[PDB]
């Protein structure tokens, strides 16, 4: 089909920017620790999270 | 003196947000696909015999022309 693969890959780099916003790095983030998580979330990410959603 | 201050949701929430299938039709029934196909075979059709018959006509008239300058 070769099409969709470019069409949702778009959206999977907006959520790759998510997880860079969210830990630093696109994919190997390590943000999920064994006593929660690494961070708190920055402060305009739930608005962009609901915007792409 | 500050207060809390982190990311939360806005008062109220976010608006609903759409995630049902949406796939609507658009609309022909077969009899009518059917109906034009054939209609337009029809007018096809029609022009073709009419323009056929005019150059066998056309034809018709050469051969004339070829047999009256034959001898």
């Amino acid at each position: 089909a070769m099409t969709p693969f470019f069409w949702m890959f778009e959206e999977r780099e907006k959520m790759f920017e998510f997880y860079e916003r969210v830990s630093g790095a696109r994919m190997h983030a390590a943000y999920i620790r064994p006593g929660g998580v690494h961070q708190d979330l920055p402060l305009g990410l739930l608005d962009d999270i609901y915007e792409f959603s | 003196a500050s207060k809390v201050k982190q990311d939360m949701p806005p008062p109220g929430g976010y608006g609903p947000i759409d995630y049902k299938r949406n796939l609507p039709r658009r609309g022909l029934s077969g009899y009518s696909m059917f109906a034009v196909g054939i209609g337009t075979l029809l007018f096809g059709y029609w022009s073709m015999m009419k323009w056929n018959r005019e150059r066998r006509r056309l034809q018709i008239e050469d051969f004339e022309a070829r047999i009256a300058l034959m001898p």
